[PDB]
RNA sequence: GCUAAACCUAGCCCCAAACCCCCACCUUACUACCACAACUUAGCCAAACCAUUUACAUAAAGUAUAGGCGAUAGAAAUUGAUGGCGCAAUAGAUAUAGUACCGCAAGGGAAAGACAAGCAUAAUAUAGCAAGGACUAACCCCUAUACCUUCUGCAUAAUGAAUUAACUAGAAAUAACUUUGCAAGGAGAGCCAAAGCUAAGACCCCCGAAACCAGACGAGCUACCUAAGAACAGCUAAAAGAGCACACCCGUCUAUGUAGCAAAAUAGUGGGAAGAUUUAUAGGUAGAGGCGACAAACCUACCGAGCCUGGUGAUAGCUGGUUGUCCAAGAUAGAAUCUUAGUUCAACUUUAAAUUUGCCCACAGAACCAAAUCCCCUUGUAAAUUUAACUGUUAGUCCAAAGAGGAACAGCUCUUUGGACACUAGGAAAAAACCUUGUAGAGAGAGUAAAAAAUGAUCCCAAACAUAUAACUGAACUCCUCACACCCAAUUGGACCAAUCUAUCAUAUAGAAGAACUAAUGUUAGUAUAAGUAACAUGAAAACAUUCUCCUCCGCAUAAGCCUGCGUCAGAUCUGACAAUUAACAGCCCAAUAUCUACAAUCAACCAACAAGUUAUUACCCUCACUGUCAACCCAACCAGGCAUGCUCAUAAGGAAAGGUUAAAAAAAGUAAAAGGAACUCGGCAAAUCUUACCCCGCCUGUUUACCAAAAACAUCACCUCUAGCAUCACCAGUAUUAGAGGCACCGCCUCCUUAAAUAGGCUCCACGAGGGUUCAGCUGUCUCUUACUUUUAACCAGUGAAAUUGACCUGCCCGUGAGGCGGGCAUAACACAGCAAGACGAAGACCCUAUGGAGCUUUAAUUUAUUAAUGCAAAACCUGCAUUAAAAAUUUCGGUUGGGGCGACCUCGGAGCAGAACCCAACCUCCGAGGCUAAGACUUCACCAGUCAAAGCGAAGAUCCAAUAACUUGACCAACGGAACAAGUUACCCUAGGGCAAUCCUAU
């Protein structure tokens, strides 16, 4: 048996709590504020990725290049294995040459 | 754990819901009752097949029985029936058979009656008139 | 060898519940018809052999006690004797093994 | 814990499904779940049976005389005794001229018999609760007590024939009463002890000598599961044949289809004409 | 009804911001207190080997450039810069914790807290993949060869699964296609643009080697060595690697044991036992290294190369797996490849799109030297070509036919035309390959197709029938009433969708993603089966004070080790509290300087030897502190094993071989045995008895494969050969009669009988051998030929209670097919208990082949000299740089088809029969050689790359890369001739991944 008998409690949503009543306000402040700003620049989180995207090892990659030398020895050497997995796969494996 | 089947309960009880009335332990242990239920209903399938061929030779040897009865055997029952265009398929020979029996007399009858007059005209030299119950009709 | 299959649970109860393997119930049991305790017919009421072995331990206790030490098997016969009972006029030279609680009525 | 709603809702509901399995509530008036109002429930029992039922007297066919007590004790308008009485008596006497036209020869105690099978509790309750009378019906035990059904079931038919007048009426005898006929044998309906006797009385009546039984056929004289076929006679000239496993049990049916042949209630008899 | 099942948070993951924190302790760490020093990443991995080589903001740009110009590598100038569609106790950190526990050590590294399976209530009744059609009826009747994965299909041919629950496996570009915006321009700079741009949507898995390299940890086991210690009774013999034999050490032969008492023991029988012996204690040698009386022996249970962490998610042309529903299209030409276990191209398949011919096909037509084939007008048809875009299959089996090879046979290799199979269904018995039949659902309707015999070895095998009119029976084929997308592998297209989170509703519309498990000897937890089976334990009586019977190479103490581990009390069937082991024994030491310090020990005296074994001066008049002290004990996971020394030598000390019973088999140990005494057997193994003789090998004692070999191997005195003229770390505080390295093995001598019978036995050279072979005599249950009794085991009662194994089982025999399960016969009420080993291909170890797997060894296989040593040349009597020669190593590889794998040939191109008549078609089938320029259209060696013909017109009559080159272009090798730039022999020590109807003849009529 791998199924619950009684009822979870209920998960009370508020659908208007300040973070949703004023969700994407100013996500057009680039055309109705003379291109003062960018929409990219109101990107909250890593330096690394404000307003980029890309794959595992791309994002591996700018994460070494722009906070690599902040990094803990661990998370760092970590982070260099991973980048020498991802080149072998990426270029070596897979169903499409 | 990002997603995990909250619901694989369900999924299982609708396989041991078929397997129930089963023997063994396949019939409470998933692994053992899907293949159980799956040989069961692809018999269930299969089957049909069977069921008409069966009631089909049910109902030519309950005519063959009911025939013998009357001194007539089952080939020329049938194969003069039809030359006295009288269409009764054999479940209503059966059930005639058993449920009415001088009806079937009858039809017993009728059918000596069209193999003697066959006789009798395939021994005769040429076209002489047909028998009283030869004579077909048309549509 | 090893098994090939599992055995199932039915083998497994007609195996286990058979006649031969299950405990029979006792046809000689029955009531000792003046004690009033339980007891088979050719065995003794255990009852009444618990309080004669009770009896018979404190008497030895006291020969025990009586003798001294070990090696001191009389040569004579002994006779046990209860409060307020004189040595009778048969057990004159035979030793005497005194005991202080009243004579039990099954000792005879 | 799994996170998650739908599987939790959906195992709660199969658990009220087999907890309403085992445990069953238990039953109670149709007038007291959800989802009933009177005025429409009795005006659809009118139309469905494709009647004219005037609403008023159907109203009071309803109702009994247990219901208006309990109702005047629980508190700290007419009742249906007469309608009951009106439809009970108009439906004998139609029975007794359907059965009669139907099987002429048949003598007035078998007529009297089908018409207390047919007009029973047994037969009444039946075609009471297929009809929906019992959900309509005021009462105080539920379920209602069958004799309860019968004379309100006879209350109903006691309203139709005030409203629509005694054809319509024996229509709808025809349809609901004189159809559960169908199958049922002569002596399945009209219970009788010693066969032979009645059917030695009726020959004596239409003057000829009792039935002389012979043995027709046999097969298995002398094992466990004989055959014997007896044949009743009168006077050279066979009148029935029985089959059995001993020859007494042979010679009363023997009389059973002899009292069959001669009362006009064969198996293959003229089915009755409902057109 | 038990067992269980359920829950929330304790916490954690990723971001943002901010730069973070009394005493004792480097000696033996946690100890109050005395005279040296630290300062290039190699390689796994790619190139499908491998050797140069191989990665550690945006834009310019994946451009310049580098590169066996292969795989791949790759700039710069300039430009400008508090939170969560996260986890919620198998998840999240490994975490309640780096604790418990494992390991000597480095190091490894947990668990958990809040009516599922299994059973009981309630054992079963002929028959059989356990169901289906059904039926009044559970069985009985008819039908019916388990699932996954791998091989051409596989009866299970093989692999995997006891069973439940949880967790467990498709991440992304280049183009294309679809839908939006804008459109000669698109885009929020860099980019593209001859309808394109911008955005979105779609597509590329999991587990597993032996290995390699780097840095740590290990010599408490074992090999050897060092320092300072210890043991060796008694007898015989007296200075001896002496004889017999205890303690001690080893481990010959047999039996027990094989999850055992023990991951190598027990009982007997054996070798040594004053020495090359054995042994306690501290130290040393460290992994391509140590050590080695060389056995690839040993270095902490597994060493032809330790162990741990890291590179590491090593790599794997190899094995195994890969999870919701439904539908649809869908299969066997070929070429190259260090290549045939794989890849790329083609052929075939799929989707989307464009266009118009595609298939069939008569008449005509295709050479000189039988079947048919090619080509098209019509005709029946509706398909075909082209474009854009991907994957997948590829060298399959059987049957008919024509050939080549082996007879015209060997169920034989190969080529070709066709069919079938890997798709449905019915028949010939079972039946992939023969015959009949396809497009799919419901029917308790119908018509048919194919389809029946004539006249040697367990146990024959449907039962029967000579003569009543020929028709009937028979499918998922067809018709009938209704409904329709609803029967192929790999692959490809499409329509739906379970559960979770987010936005908005507040179950729907969307967006997301750790998004779905009948299967990886998957992992974790639960419970089963074998199973209440195997195995284990407590001497007797009693008055609980005691007495009795029997046993021990045992016991007491110190040392080493361990650390409170049967003392009292109180709770239970072990938990807590309390209490204890008192120094005289043992440890913990020493003020400095100079001087000395020749002769053994052995009852130490006789003989005899060799292995040769502290004080004088100066300074100090201080006193007992500190620690060990217990026990039934330590190393072996808990234990018939291991454990140094002193003393008792059979006990003054210590213990208990039988839980109760009965006295079956088979098994184990022991005792006895008539007559015969090796006839047993490979062999006199075992046992009983104690004698003799020879032969082979090795001179002797000794040492060795801890755990299958104790030897005929190693070592060894003796002999011989080679090298070396000599200082303070080994040889060595040595010096040619010395030291090191080799061969050999003292010494002397030379450089026909046996048996009745027989394939066995019969350079000299004493002594010795658990060495090998033979023989005499004896002895005996080895045997002729077994038998009895005892003990353990055993069977039963009572207590406690495993493990391999297991798809499900409702678990028969015979014959046939290719076997408990299929077919045809036979048999058949259910159920324990004890036996047996014919069957369930019943549950480790070998052998053959493969891999452009791994690790070696040798070399006259390729590349090198980096390191060392000589020289030679420059550098200021020594070091630095360059060159040559060598040794020492270091890195690296082992092409293809094949008698029977090996031997040996061949490997590219060309011509003749197979392949008779367009094209193509194999051979280690059949027979032989070769190494002027421009330009419509075409042909081709079944791909590509190459190759081939050519009207007109103008002018004259064996690849790529590299080097030399101004050049016009040029060559060898690449002949393994689609070519690694340069690599052989071999693995009996090997390791991993895997695969496995007879020409010639024998015999009878
Ligand atoms: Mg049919
Ligand atoms: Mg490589
Ligand atoms: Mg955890
Ligand atoms: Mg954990
Ligand atoms: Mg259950
Ligand atoms: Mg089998
Ligand atoms: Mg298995
Ligand atoms: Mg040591
Ligand atoms: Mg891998
Ligand atoms: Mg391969
Ligand atoms: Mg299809
Ligand atoms: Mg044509
Ligand atoms: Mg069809
Ligand atoms: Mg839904
Ligand atoms: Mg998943
Ligand atoms: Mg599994
Ligand atoms: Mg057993
Ligand atoms: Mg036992
Ligand atoms: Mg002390
Ligand atoms: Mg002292
Ligand atoms: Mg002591
Ligand atoms: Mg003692
Ligand atoms: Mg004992
Ligand atoms: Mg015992
Ligand atoms: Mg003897
Ligand atoms: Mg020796
Ligand atoms: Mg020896
Ligand atoms: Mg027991
Ligand atoms: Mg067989
Ligand atoms: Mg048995
Ligand atoms: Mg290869
Ligand atoms: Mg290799
Ligand atoms: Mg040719
Ligand atoms: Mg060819
Ligand atoms: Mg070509
Ligand atoms: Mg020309
Ligand atoms: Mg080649
Ligand atoms: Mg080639
Ligand atoms: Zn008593």
């Amino acid at each position: 048996i791998g199924i619950r008998l009684t009822l979870p409690p209920p998960k009370v949503v508020d659908r208007w709590n300040e973070k949703r009543a004023m969700f994407g306000v100013y996500d057009n402040i680039g055309i109705l504020g003379n291109f003062e700003k960018h929409p990219k620049e109101l990107i909250r989180g890593p330096i690394w990725l404000r307003g980029w995207k890309g794959n595992e090892l791309q994002r591996c990659i700018r994460k070494r290049k722009m906070v690599g030398s902040r990094m803990f020895a661990d998370d760092l050497h970590n982070l260099n294995k991973r980048i020498r997995y991802l080149y072998k796969h990426f270029n070596r494996h897979g169903k499409f040459r | 754990l990002r997603n995990r089947v909250t619901d694989r309960y369900f999924r299982i009880q609708e396989v041991l819901k078929h397997a129930r009335h089963f023997r063994g332990r396949k019939n409470r242990c998933y692994r053992l009752a899907v293949r159980t239920v799956i040989r069961a209903f692809v018999k269930c399938t299969k089957a049909r097949y069977l069921k008409k061929k069966n009631m089909r030779t049910l109902w030519i040897n309950r005519i063959t029985a009911a025939s013998q009865e009357h001194g007539l055997k089952y080939p020329a029952l049938i194969g003069n029936l039809v030359k006295c265009q009288v269409e009764l398929n054999r479940k209503v020979l059966a059930d005639l058979a058993i449920y009415e029996p001088k009806t079937f007399k009858s039809l017993a009858a009728l059918a000596s009656r069209r193999r003697h007059e066959g006789f009798a005209a395939a021994l005769g030299d040429g076209k002489e008139p047909e028998g009283i119950f030869s004579r077909v009709v048309q549509y | 060898a090893a098994p090939k299959n599992r055995r199932t649970i039915e083998v497994n109860r007609c195996r286990r519940r058979n006649p031969q393997k299950l405990i029979k119930v006792k046809n000689n049991i029955d009531v000792c018809p003046e004690c009033g305790h339980l007891k088979q017919k050719h065995v003794l009421c255990a009852y009444c052999y618990e309080k004669v072995c009770k009896e018979t331990a404190e008497i030895r206790r006291q020969i025990g006690k009586q003798e001294g030490g070990p090696f001191k098997a009389p040569t004579i016969e002994t006779v046990v004797l209860y409060t307020g009972e004189t040595p009778s006029e048969q057990d004159q030279g035979k030793r005497i093994i005194e005991r202080d609680r009243k004579r039990p009525s099954w000792f005879t | 814990v799994k996170k998650g709603f739908r599987a939790a809702f959906r195992f709660q509901k199969e658990l009220e499904r087999q907890r309403l399995l085992r445990c069953p509530p238990p039953p109670v008036r149709r007038s007291e779940k959800p989802n009933w109002d009177y005025h429409a429930e009795i005006q659809a029992f009118g139309h469905r049976l494709q009647e004219n039922f005037s609403l008023d007297l159907l109203k009071t066919a309803f109702v009994n005389s247990c219901y208006i007590k309990s109702e005047e004790a629980k508190r700290q308008l007419k009742s249906n005794q007469e309608l009951s009485e009106q439809g009970t008596s108009f439906s004998q006497t139609c029975l007794t001229q359907f059965l009669e036209d139907e099987y002429p020869d048949m003598p007035t105690e078998g007529i009297k018999n089908l018409v207390d099978f047919l007009t029973g509790e047994e037969v009444v309750c039946h075609v009471a609760r297929n009809l929906a009378v019992e959900q309509l019906t005021l009462s105080e035990e539920f379920p209602v007590p069958p004799a309860v059904l019968q004379q309100t079931f006879f209350a109903v038919i006691g309203a139709l024939l005030q409203s629509s007048g005694p054809e319509r009426t024996a229509l709808f005898i025809r349809d609901f009463l004189i159809t559960q006929m169908t199958g049922k044998e002569l002596f399945e309906m009209w219970k009788i002890i010693n066969p032979m006797g009645l059917l030695v009385e009726e020959l004596k009546k239409r003057n000829v000598s009792a039935p002389e039984s012979r043995l027709t056929r046999q097969s298995g004289g002398t094992t466990a599961l004989p055959l014997y076929f007896v044949g009743l006679y009168c006077d050279k000239k066979l009148i029935a044949e029985g089959p059995g496993e001993t020859v007494l049990v042979a010679e009363e049916e023997a009389a059973r289809v002899a009292l069959r042949k001669l009362y006009g209630f064969t198996e293959n008899r003229r089915p009755w004409n409902y057109s």
